[PDB]
């Protein structure tokens, strides 16, 4: 079982690039999804396979990294961008989510 | 030893040297005439219809 | 239908004829055929004498096997014209006189005949059951007469133990189809009762070898 | 070649009997066999047939059920076992050989026959004449009329002509519409077309006295012809 | 639940538990295609038109190799279906019905080949089934229609019946006829001249029994080791089955090598042309 | 219509009881995508419950929740049914169901769209 | 003096060659170049008479063009009906080495012969119903190659001891012995008038003999190897020899020389049978390369290939009415082609 660790809540300012790292127990290569979850809403999909975007979402948020430790960069922050971000390991069948990060002014 | 074989061979040969012969042009004409005269009745050459051919598989 | 009564009875007669013919073929299909092929009356007559016109057929039985030996050497014609009738024979029983080595040389004429028979178009897989003839006359005629009269190249002594082995060895050297043939050689004795036994032994190995080829093991 | 019969005699109705044909002088195993009866005053009537090797077997409908037939090739005998005899079985039973191949002549030899006495959808062939008094030296024509055309798709019209001299067994005269049987003189001939058939005799002598029978063979010979008698 | 439901479930059950193993078996199946398509085609080409002999063994091997070709072609069909048409379980019947020509109809074909060898070598029958290709066609159609009678069963909507009837019984009659041929080819009294092909026949007949005891035994042993002895986990139940299907399909590549390619009578046709 | 995964409403739970959760899919062929279940809790993050193929019927569970949750699918109305037995106070969570696409190098690649969430309080 | 006789023989041979080349004024090719070709003839296997268990070595058609006899190494002389498939007689031979057979013109008798040097004459039309050996003619010091029937009483045979022999069957003695061949005679064919007949031998030559006079009448050379088959033209003034060098050569009798040679570069095997059609336009030749070839008489281009035999075609037979041909090969099946 690959336990996934995530960066904690990081303070951010308006019009500033931010980057948040999620770590893994074992090598995942490029097999981690990245999700956002709004305040009190359904968690929606942001990044699949840690490097690609779908359904014409804006290109302001993108994942990066290979192997074990991954990152995602969002530039800049938005009023609707204050969300809980999550990483899914997929290579091993029991999938595990990340700890979670919160963005605040 | 073999003088009898030699003499019968030479008498057979001079018998063979005194036989009347016709020209090859006349012989070819006769062969062509015979072939073209009987060409109308030839189930091998001109295929007859299957009604009067006894081999019906 | 569209068949008259006589036509139906004729078809019935034809079916009976076919059944009887198939029965006759299956009867004369488990027998063994052996083309006996001597060389200038070497030992063929003695061979057919010690067991039990044109072609001569000898029929005998040994241990639940019917043999049919076709002594064909009394033909005296062009051998290239009727030798294809014997294609499919089980084996070929040759007969070379060991005593004919000092008699241009009759033993050498036996070698030419074996060259034309072993290296043949039809006989490409029919094994030769080669029969080396009388050794008693060879034994007495080797004490004084050397083997060098028939053999210009022989770096061996006059003892018949290796002299006869040379003749058997070089006779087997005339084969050009070593991967498909098998020349079985035997040294026939006049009082030996193993002559027909060796023929039965060599036929059973040929039948087995022909059986393995059909199944695909060999 | 000779065929003889054993059995017959006087028998009570409803009983049983066995008839034996002994054949000597030919290959019995390659010949089909027929039993053909004849009443003391009537003509020949078919009874039974067994092929070579007993592959096929056929009976007359008047006896189908109470008669059985068999052959013994190693003992070259022909058996007819007859049960439940009635008053219509008083007859002399000829035993006939017949071999069927291309160009063969069936019914070529008829056996002697033994008389049997008791105590008390067919191609019918009709003969017009029944008694024709002709002197020797003249020409005799005998006509036979069938029910259907005997010509087959093979091209041969299966009809046979037989002659029975007074006293002994009948002989085959004409087989398969004017193919002459072996041993008869060349005076006889056959002709016809379709259902009408004629037999011709150019010259007849004193020993050509008897009763002439027809026969069909398109279907199995369940029928015969009421014979025409020649007398002087 | 039908058996082939469980088979289609097990086909993608290891995907996710052992994905690297799944791609390893992808590669192994592709290699079996590569080594068993051209080999079977060459054997058919050298065995149908290149040979002018009509005896039971040749036709027996011809039908054995056409079922080999069909099971080879159906081998990358289950994988293509499971990778392009995910779902479609009772929909995709031929992907499992490739078992009609492996662990079925290719065991009886070897069995009848072995009994043909027994009938033709030592001949303890007299008529040898009257020889002729007619009896060969009859036996071939018999086994073709008898494999249907057991493939329709077992996997009906029974597991130990297939092992006891279709694996233990053909192996018993194969091992009892190969053992009889070994005694017949080693009788004392045979000539010491043919003991080079009479011992290659011994080696080429014991080899095909070992291949039977390697290719087809681990699948049938497992299929009775799950119902009778259920003390084994699903992890071992899944990796053993998925590895004992390639061993069962390894017979496809090893079928014309032992039955068509080592036959020196017909090997020279390939090497000479 | 666009692809959607409708869920049942909020349900009340008691200890020592059982619950059913139903998901219905629309806008796509149900048998060509796997249906997966996830558990979301207020204290910790989310725990993946399992998944199942609607057509093949191959069910896979998490080792923590193996035997606790039972998965069924009825294809007549395209409904995925998740059954929980012996409900515990710590099992009060929100259950989600998600559509998964069958990839090549892995069994599943994309958990694209989820449901609205079924909240269960014990 | 032997040398004087040799000089006389060579002078006579030179005179014969000069006379033959003086008679040769126009070849057949120039004369028959004007006529239209036959064209492609595609034949169909109308029948397939199966039931032998060995290689068929000869066959002959009856005069009714329906029955045909066939001989093979199993020792069976089978008389097929060819309109149907069913057999008529299956005669078991005393010696199974048979390489010839003949159907008598009357149809009453059949003949066979081979390596036993004995011509066995069987009587078909008999009262006992089984075929019996009517006669067993012996006196040939070599294998019989091709025996043919002159009539119901006289039969001409050709043997492997460089001789032919006209026998009277009832007496059983050799009525006439034709000799003068330096090689084994391999095939035989009589004229339509049944007064003269030709025999081809292994000395690369054919000979016209007069069966009534008893001496050789003509000798034709021009082959490079043995002649294995020879058949008269239906006119009776020509014949065609098929030899072992893939050549069928047509000789004519009043010209005493060759007329045409049917040589093709794509065939290297021998010829085992040669026969004509009824009008003589066609020339069927059963070859050694497992199929027969149908050439042209006045032309030379082939008109068809009768492929369909698994072994070499060993005998050809064309019916007297010219309805169909029949090939018998070394596989156990005869085939009627039309």
């Amino acid at each position: 079982d690959t336990v996934l660790t995530q960066s904690p809540a990081l303070a951010v300012s308006l019009g500033q690039r931010v980057t948040i790292s999620c770590r893994a127990s074992k090598s995942v290569s490029t097999y981690i999804h990245w999700y956002q979850q709004r305040s009190g809403q359904q968690p929606k999909l942001l990044i699949y396979s840690a490097s690609n975007l779908e359904s014409g979402v804006p290109s302001r948020f993108s994942g990066s990294g290979s192997g074990t430790d991954f990152t995602l960069t969002i530039d800049p922050v938005e009023p609707d961008d204050i969300a809980n971000y999550y990483c899914q390991q997929i290579n091993e069948l029991p999938y595990t989510f990340g700890a979670g990060t919160k963005l605040e002014l | 030893a073999s003088i009898a074989q030699a003499r019968k061979l030479v008498e057979q040969l001079k018998m063979e040297a005194n036989i009347d012969r016709i020209k090859v042009s006349k012989a070819a004409a006769d062969l062509m005439a015979y072939c073209e005269a009987h060409a109308k009745e030839d189930p091998l050459l001109t295929p007859v219809p299957a009604s009067e051919n006894p081999f019906r598989e | 239908c569209t068949l008259s009564a006589e036509d139906k009875a004729a078809v019935e007669r034809s079916k009976m004829i076919d059944r009887n013919l198939r029965e006759d073929g299956e009867k004369a299909a488990r027998e063994v055929k052996l083309l006996l092929l001597g060389a200038g009356e070497s030992g063929k007559n003695t061979i057919v004498k010690q067991m039990k016109t044109g072609i001569v057929e000898t029929h005998f039985t040994f241990k639940d096997l019917h043999f049919k030996m076709f002594d064909v050497g009394a033909q005296r014609s062009e051998r290239k014209k009727w030798i294809h009738c014997f294609e499919g024979v089980t084996a070929i029983i040759f007969c070379v006189a060991l005593s004919d080595y000092d008699l241009m040389n009759r033993m050498h004429e036996s070698m030419k005949l074996f060259d034309s028979i072993c290296n043949n178009k039809w006989f490409t897989d029919t094994s030769i059951i080669l029969f080396l003839n009388k050794k008693d006359l060879f034994e007495e005629k080797i004490k004084k007469s050397p083997l060098t009269i028939c053999y210009p190249e022989y770096a061996g002594s006059n003892t018949y133990e290796e002299a006869a082995a040379y003749i058997q060895c070089q006779f087997e050297d005339l084969n050009k189809r070593k991967d498909t043939k098998e020349i079985y050689t035997h040294f026939t004795c006049s009082t030996d009762t193993k002559n027909v036994q060796f023929v039965f032994d060599a036929v059973t190995d040929v039948i087995i070898k022909n059986n393995l080829k059909d199944c695909g093991l060999f | 070649v000779q065929l003889v019969e054993s059995g017959g005699g006087l028998v009570q109705p409803g009983g049983s009997r066995k008839l034996s044909c002994s054949a000597s002088g030919f290959a019995f195993s390659s010949f089909g066999m027929h039993w053909v009866r004849q009443a003391p005053e009537k003509g020949l009537e078919w009874v039974a047939y067994i092929s070579s090797g007993s592959g096929t077997i056929y009976y007359a409908d008047t006896v189908k059920g109470r008669f059985t037939i068999s052959r013994d090739d190693p003992k070259n005998t022909l058996f007819l076992q007859m049960t439940s005899l009635r008053s219509e079985d008083t007859a002399m039973y000829y035993c006939v050989r017949s071999i069927y191949y291309y160009g063969s002549s069936p019914f070529d030899f008829w056996g002697q026959g033994t008389t049997l006495t008791v105590s008390s959808s067919d191609i019918v062939m009709t003969q017009a004449t029944s008694s024709v008094p002709v002197t020797p030296g003249e020409s005799v024509s005998i006509s036979c009329r069938s029910s259907k055309s005997l010509l087959h798709s093979n091209g041969n019209t299966y009809l046979y002509w037989f002659l029975q001299r007074p006293g002994q067994s009948p002989q085959l005269l004409i087989y398969r519409m004017s193919n002459l049987a072996s041993g008869v003189p060349d005076r006889f001939s056959g002709s016809g077309s379709g259902t009408a058939f004629t037999l011709t005799i150019s010259r007849l002598e004193a020993e050509d006295v008897g009763v002439y029978y027809c026969m069909q063979h398109l279907e199995y010979p369940l029928t015969f012809g009421a014979g025409t008698k020649l007398e002087l | 639940v039908p058996l082939f439901h469980l088979f289609a479930r097990l086909d993608e059950e290891l995907h996710g538990t052992f994905p690297g193993l799944w791609l390893a078996l992808m590669a192994v199946h592709g290699a079996i295609f590569l080594a068993g398509l051209v080999l079977n085609g060459l054997a058919l080409y050298v065995f149908c038109c290149r040979t002018r002999a009509k005896t039971p063994s040749v036709i027996y091997t011809i039908n054995l190799v056409v079922t080999d070709l069909l099971v080879g072609l159906s081998l990358p069909t289950r994988f293509a279906v499971y990778y392009g048409a995910r779902g479609c379980l009772r929909c995709a019947f031929p992907h499992v019905l490739g078992y009609f020509l492996n662990m079925h109809c290719s065991i009886l074909f070897l069995t009848c080949i072995c009994v043909d060898r027994y009938l033709a070598i030592v001949r303890p029958e007299g008529s040898r089934r009257c020889r002729q290709p007619a009896c060969a066609r009859a036996v071939c159609a018999f086994v073709w229609l008898a494999a249907g009678a057991v493939t329709l069963s077992v996997l009906g909507v029974r597991v130990f019946a297939l092992t006891v009837l279709e694996f233990l019984l053909p192996l018993l009659v194969i091992s009892v006829f190969t053992g009889r041929i070994m005694c017949a080819l080693s009788r004392p009294g045979l000539l010491h001249q043919g003991r080079q092909r009479r011992v290659r026949a011994m080696q080429l007949l014991l080899t095909v029994l070992i291949i039977f005891l390697v290719c087809f035994t681990p699948f049938h042993a497992r299929q009775v080791a799950v119902a009778l002895w259920p003390d084994m986990p699903h992890h071992t139940s899944l990796v053993v089955y998925h590895v004992a299907v390639t061993l069962s399909s390894l017979n496809s590549c090893m079928d014309p090598i032992v039955y068509c390619f080592v036959t020196s009578g017909f090997q020279a046709t390939v090497r000479g042309l | 219509s666009q692809v959607q995964l409708q869920q049942s409403g909020a349900e009340l739970a008691k200890p020592g009881s059982s619950v059913k959760i139903s998901c219905k899919a629309s806008g796509y062929t149900f048998t060509s995508y796997y249906i997966s279940w996830i558990k979301q809790t207020t204290g910790q993050g989310l725990k993946y419950i399992g998944f199942i193929n609607p057509g093949s019927g191959h069910t896979n569970y998490n080792e923590k929740f193996k035997g606790k949750a039972t998965l069924t699918v009825d294809k007549s109305s395209s409904t995925a049914f998740m059954q929980l037995s012996s409900l515990t106070p710590d099992d009060s969570a929100i259950y989600y169901c998600a559509r998964g696409a069958g990839g090549f190098l892995r069994i599943i690649t994309k958990f694209d769209y989820w449901g609205q969430g079924v909240m269960v309080t014990v | 003096e032997l040398d004087q006789l040799r000089q006389e023989a060579e002078q006579l041979k030179n005179q014969i060659r000069d006379a033959r080349k003086a008679c040769a004024d126009a070849t057949l090719s120039q004369i028959t170049n004007n006529i239209d070709p036959v064209g492609r003839i595609q034949m169909r296997t109308r029948r397939t008479l199966r039931g032998h268990l060995a290689k068929i070595y000869a066959m002959h058609w009856g005069t009714d063009s329906r029955l045909l006899v066939s001989a093979s190494q199993d020792g069976k002389l089978i008389i097929w009906d060819s309109y149907t498939t069913n057999k008529v007689h299956a005669i078991p031979l005393r010696s199974s080495w048979v390489m010839t057979c003949a159907y008598a013109p009357s149809g009453n008798y059949v003949a066979c012969g081979g390596l036993d040097n004995i011509c066995s004459i069987y009587n078909l039309k008999t009262r006992e119903g089984n075929v019996r050996v009517s006669r067993e003619l012996a006196g040939h010091t070599g294998y019989l190659s091709c025996c043919r029937f002159l009539d119901d009483n006289q039969i001409v045979t050709s043997s492997g001891d460089t001789t032919c022999a006209l026998w009277d069957i009832e007496t059983g003695q050799q009525t006439t012995t034709f000799t003068g061949h330096t090689g084994d005679v391999m095939s035989l064919s009589l004229a339509p008038d049944t007064r003269l007949f030709v025999s081809g031998a292994c000395d690369a030559s054919a000979k016209l003999w007069d069966v009534r006079e008893g001496m050789c009448r003509q000798t034709f050379t021009g082959h490079e190897s043995d002649i294995n088959a020879i058949c008269f033209f239906p006119n009776g003034n020509a014949f065609a020899t098929g030899s072992d060098d893939a050549t069928c050569r047509l000789f004519d009798l009043r010209a005493d020389q060759e007329l045409m040679t049917y040589s093709h570069d794509n065939i290297i095997c021998g010829i085992t049978s040669v026969s004509f059609s009824k009008s003589g336009r066609l020339l069927l030749a059963g070859y050694d390369d497992f199929n027969c070839n149908v050439w042209d008489a006045l032309k030379a281009d082939r008109a068809g290939v009768l492929a369909g035999h698994d072994n070499r075609v060993s005998c050809l037979g064309v019916t007297d009415d010219g309805m169909a041909v029949a090939t018998g090969s070394w596989d156990s099946f005869l085939k009627i082609w039309n």
